[PDB]
């Protein structure tokens, strides 16, 4: 659209509705028997920018440099799937600091507040 | 409605399809179908309604 | 504790409320003795720093009977393994005395004989706790109890995706909103016997709060009546 | 509600029992002759409607759905006065059909004997109350009988199916517009004796062909069948056809086995398999004797749209190639393990040529002997099968999944497995594959001693277990090269049909003790494969045969349980809060049902507590038990009869001694 070059504007449309939870494995095939607590995962990440168009910051998502770099299992809220004794009682009572690096909590030149 | 507890005590395989001339039968559980006759099956317990 | 309603004064006496570092329950207590207090061993990966504010009855404020004690040592068992889903039970000596008064009484153990041959085949069985009020809703500002009857083993095998082992039994619900919940981590769960209340077993995991075929699962006391005498025996 | 004028007439048929007369023509067959069985007529009995040819001596397809009224206009052509009697409808006297101490008027005893050449029609208004419920498949079974003599006149014919469909369902035809097709199954012990005319007929007839020369039946693949399985003799006969590469369902109950008994009418389902003729008959020692070989040919018909659906997953999620190595093995063996015969064949002769205490029995069975090593050289599966005779290795076969079976004959005659109520899915596939299946892709090697070749099983999404059922169904299997003297030898062997979750190929849910075989199988030795080698050269008799004898047809032959005689096993024991699974197979040829009981200890059957279960011939029975009552309890049965009395097991119950916990 008009503007910024690159700005995007949607065409007034209407979209269909999907469901995902209907179908099993399929190509997936990973496992025969079933477990829900109580898995422990290490990986690399792939990505869909290109890196000179990115720089950094492209291919070290969904991790924390304190928890998810060191790669350990940790406290008490993550703990519920982790833990295989726990899956409905674990309620550590808290939200520590710095429990959400990821979000982002806005203010305006009106009264200090968030409007979205 | 009159319901049925007919039973059958092991022995040797004394089976036994009970005729009822012009009467339907009616299974008592979680399907509750209808039958017109059993075979009494040694071993086995049967209750219906009728 | 999904549901339910608050325990009346000194109606729940061995719950305690584990209080942590900021002195909000982070697990359900149980009084003991003058010096213990009981909690699943899961509760151990939960604490900075932690102590027991025996007598609360409201997380809001402080009404009556709140005497803070602080954990000695914990009886954490040698076998406790998250895995087997058993031994989850760490049992808390504490450094301040438990005073016996209102709201402070603990609940001690049966003949293991007669525990096995009357506690679990009972009908249903009492928690309590500062619990979740619903399957996600807040945490009980009071101090609520529920009672959730008992389920046979083979319902709990076909209701459990994981192992139901020769301990662990369900209890609670089949579709019905209303179990221990975040909030009862250790949330002492009794059972009634001519007023005497039995523990019976705390919840350690599940899926969910009570939800849709899924049951509280819960460990057998009578199981380790004999490690739970030793524990006590023990540090 | 249509009104239904029918016109019957009963009239004798000299009927050969034969498909055709061949080219040799004419009718030179068994003394069964001018059989009176009713026809139906064109209206107001122009001449006789045409009968199907699988049709031989059943009678007229009588569909009828709720709420007509049926004109059943019956010219006794036949030269008896006779009458016809439903079974399940509500009729009135006037129609009653059947004589006797009723006190009732003349009017309504006509009907109970109508006379000879004349026209009776049989009224009867249908209801919704005579006519299939909820939960009930779209139609329902029943039978109209000759009253006259309910003994002579079955023997003589006056047969012809009875069906009740719901409306919408029913054609004008009297197919379901649901089923492709719609299939009636019947079976007879024809005797001559109670007949019109007189013989000693122990012929056997499946529908109106004798000991198993049925004309053979094509259907075509993907094809609804709506059947029809009517069960009726004169005394008691058992009726356990298995449907050999089908499975059907019963009062929402999936086997592919379906034992039924005289005077047993049902109907089920089956969709159609992709290709090949089979062939299904009934398990019991006299249909063994007699033929019972109904040839059904399923096949790919191309006029057919085969549809395709692809409703499936078709992925390894719930997979893994499951290499059974079972590669058969000759074996030496005891029934009787008086030592402690336990832990597979590691020291296998150990014998002394005599049949009684220690090892010399030498009933040199060909185990199917387990393997993991692909030259099957190495046993190399030696699990804890502590008290286990000869037993198949349990396949904790969950649903849609795959599995490798690979055969070496390790022993002097050809063999090959047959999976008996597993055949249902379908198989590994042949094209050149074929061997000797006679003809009904029986895909059967019987793989020559030393020779190797490998099955490709593998089950679709459809399974015998279902919520009217338990997790797992049991389902055995065993060999083809001679079915009678090789499982009179030890070819026989079992796995599970499960449905269950949380197995992952180890247990099917491991928290319940998993007992579960019960096999009172009874063996003759003098009627084993190996009865040469077994009974002449290693007994402590001469090296004749021995058939006859004070008690050696008695001797060889022996109830076993799972390989072991009942005298010489020891008894169980487990502490309590356990639960134990079992999955039963009640094989042997008991000829006569049997029916355990467990002291103070009870059983399950979906919601259903036994505590005393009988049990019916080459059937699996997957069931749990709540062991509730401390100390030693039998495993007895109630039958009791001298034939196989000593049959109570001292399962003992502990409150679980290790107090574990270290401390
Ligand atoms: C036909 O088979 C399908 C397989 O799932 C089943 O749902 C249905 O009940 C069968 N029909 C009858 C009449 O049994
Ligand atoms: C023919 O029927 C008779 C009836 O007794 C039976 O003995 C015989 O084995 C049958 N033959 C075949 C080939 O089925």
């Amino acid at each position: 659209v008009a503007g910024k070059p690159g700005d995007f504007g949607y065409c007034d449309l209407n979209y269909c509705e999907e469901a995902v939870e209907e179908e099993t494995g399929d190509g997936l095939d990973e496992d025969s028997d079933r477990a829900i607590e109580g898995r422990t995962a290490t990986s690399e990440y792939q990505t869909f920018f290109n890196p000179r168009t990115f720089g950094s910051g492209e291919a070290d998502c969904g991790l924390r440099p304190l928890f998810e770099k060191k790669s350990l299992e940790d406290k008490t809220e993550r703990e519920l799937l982790e833990s295989y004794i726990d899956g409905r009682i674990v309620e550590g009572s808290d939200a520590e600091i710095g429990m959400s690096p990821w979000q982002v909590m806005l203010f305006r030149k009106s009264p200090q507040e968030l409007l979205c | 409605w009159v319901r049925l507890h007919l039973l059958n005590i092991g022995g040797s395989q004394d089976i036994h399809v009970v005729h009822f001339h012009g009467q339907t039968l009616l299974e008592n559980g979680n399907k509750q179908h209808q039958l017109g006759v059993w075979p009494l099956l040694p071993g086995s317990f049967k209750t219906l309604e009728m | 504790i999904v549901g339910g309603q608050e325990c009346k004064d000194g109606e729940c006496p061995w719950q305690a409320l584990l209080i942590n570092e900021e002195n909000e329950g982070f697990c359900g207590g149980t009084i003991l003795s003058e010096f213990y207090i009981l909690t699943a061993a899961h509760c151990l990966y939960q604490a900075k720093r932690f102590k027991v504010r025996v007598g609360d009855r409201n997380t809001e404020q402080e009404e009556g009977g709140e005497a803070v004690h602080e954990v000695e040592v914990v009886i954490k068992h040698n076998r406790f393994t998250k895995e087997t889903y058993d031994f989850d039970i760490a049992v808390l000596r504490l450094k301040t005395p438990i005073t016996f008064r209102m709201n402070v009484a603990p609940a001690c153990l049966p003949e293991r004989d007669w525990a096995e041959s009357t506690l679990m085949t009972q009908k249903t069985g009492i928690v309590s706790g500062f619990g979740r009020t619903h399957e996600k809703g807040r945490q009980s500002t009071r101090l609520k109890m529920l009672e959730v009857p008992y389920v046979d083993r083979n319902s709990c095998k076909l209701s459990s995706s994981f192992i139901i082992t020769q301990n662990m039994f369900c209890a609670g619900y089949d579709t019905k909103q209303e179990d221990a919940c975040q909030g009862d981590a250790g949330g002492p769960h009794v059972t009634r016997f001519k007023d005497t209340y039995f523990v019976t077993g705390i919840v350690s995991w599940g899926e969910g709060c009570a939800r849709k075929g899924k049951y509280g699962i819960y460990t057998k006391v009578t199981a380790f009546l004999k490690w739970i005498d030793r524990s006590m025996k023990t540090r | 509600a249509q009104l239904r004028q029918f016109y019957v007439a009963a009239q004798g048929i000299s009927w050969s029992y034969r498909p055709e007369p061949t080219n040799s023509s004419l009718n030179l067959s068994v003394t069964s002759f001018k059989k009176i069985v009713y026809r139906e007529y064109e209206p107001y009995f122009k001449k006789e409607k045409p009968q199907s040819t699988i049709s031989g001596l059943l009678g007229p397809t009588l569909y009828a759905e709720v709420g007509d009224i049926i004109k059943v206009h019956f010219k006794n052509k036949a030269d008896k006065p006779l009458s016809i009697h439903p079974q399940g409808i509500r009729y009135s006297k006037l129609s009653e059909g059947a004589s006797y101490l009723d006190h009732t008027f003349p009017a309504e005893k006509m009907d109970d004997a109508v006379a000879p050449g004349r026209e009776y029609t049989y009224e009867w208004s249908i209801s919704e109350d005579s006519g299939p419920t909820h939960d009930d498949p779209p139609c329902l079974t029943h039978i109209y009988y000759s009253h006259e003599n309910l003994i002579e006149d079955f023997n003589s014919g006056l047969i012809g199916p009875l069906l009740i469909c719901k409306k919408g369902t029913l054609t004008e035809g009297g197919t379901q517009k649901t089923f492709d097709k719609q299939i009636v199954l019947l079976f007879a012990v024809f005797d001559e004796s109670k007949s019109w005319s007189q013989s000693s007929s122990l012929m056997y007839t499946v529908n109106g062909y004798v000991n198993g020369t049925m004309p053979d039946i094509t259907v075509c693949a993907h094809d609804h069948i709506s059947w029809h399985l009517l069960g009726m003799s004169s005394g008691p006969e058992l009726f356990s056809i298995h449907f050999n590469g089908q499975v059907l369902e019963q009062n929402h109950h999936k086997v592919s086995a379906i034992t039924l008994v005289s005077a047993t009418s049902t109907t089920a389902n089956m969709t159609v398999g992709p290709e090949g003729k089979w062939i299904i008959s009934s398990l019991t020692p006299k249909h063994l004797q007699a033929g019972m070989q109904a040839y059904i040919d399923i096949k790919n018909c191309p006029k057919k749209t085969r549809n395709l659906k692809k409703i499936t997953r078709e992925q390894r999620r719930h997979m893994k190639r499951w290499e059974y190595f079972i590669a058969a093995e000759e074996v030496i063996w005891d029934y009787a393990p008086v030592i402690p015969a336990n832990m597979d064949k590691k020291y296998r002769s150990q014998h002394l040529d005599n049949f009684s205490n220690q090892i010399g029995k030498h009933y040199k069975k060909v185990m199917y002997t387990q393997y993991e090593d692909e030259s099957f050289t190495k046993h190399t599966v030696n699990p804890n099968m502590k008290e286990d005779g000869i037993l198949g290795p349990i396949i904790r076969a969950q649903v849609r999944d795959t599995l490798k079976i690979v055969f070496k004959n390790m022993a002097s005659r050809p063999y090959s497995i047959y999976p008996h109520g597993v055949t249902f899915s379908p198989y590994e596939d042949e094209v050149n594959s074929s061997f000797t299946s006679g003809r009904n892709n029986t895909m059967i090697r019987a793989v020559q001693p030393g020779e190797t070749y490998t099955y490709k099983w593998n089950i679709l999404e459809f399974d015998e277990p279902t919520e009217n059922d338990a997790q797992c169904l049991t389902r055995p299997y065993y060999s083809d090269v001679d079915i009678m003297r090789d499982i009179a030898s030890g070819l026989i062997g079992l796995l599970l049909i499960c449905k269950s979750r949380s197995l992952d190929r180890r247990g099917i849910q491991r928290a319940a003790d998993i007992e579960q075989q019960a096999v009172f199988a009874v063996f003759d030795e003098n009627k084993s494969w190996y009865l040469e080698d077994n009974i002449n050269k290693f007994c402590e008799n001469p090296d004749e045969v021995k058939r006859d004898d004070p008690k050696f047809y008695e001797s060889n032959i022996m109830s076993t349980i799972n390989g072991y005689v009942p005298e010489s096993i020891t008894t169980l024991g487990f502490c309590f809060d356990d639960t134990v699974q079992w999955h039963f197979c009640s094989v042997g040829t008991q000829n006569e049902i049997l029916t355990i009981h467990f002291t103070g200890h009870s059983f399950i059957y979906g919601k259903r507590h036994e505590d005393t279960l009988t049990l019916f011939p080459m059937r699996g029975e997957s069931v749990t038990v709540t062991m509730d009552n401390v100390g030693t309890w039998m495993l007895t049965s109630m039958n009791s009869s001298p034939r196989s009395k000593k049959l109570r097991l001292k399962f003992r119950d502990v409150k679980c001694i290790p107090d574990d916990d270290e401390d």
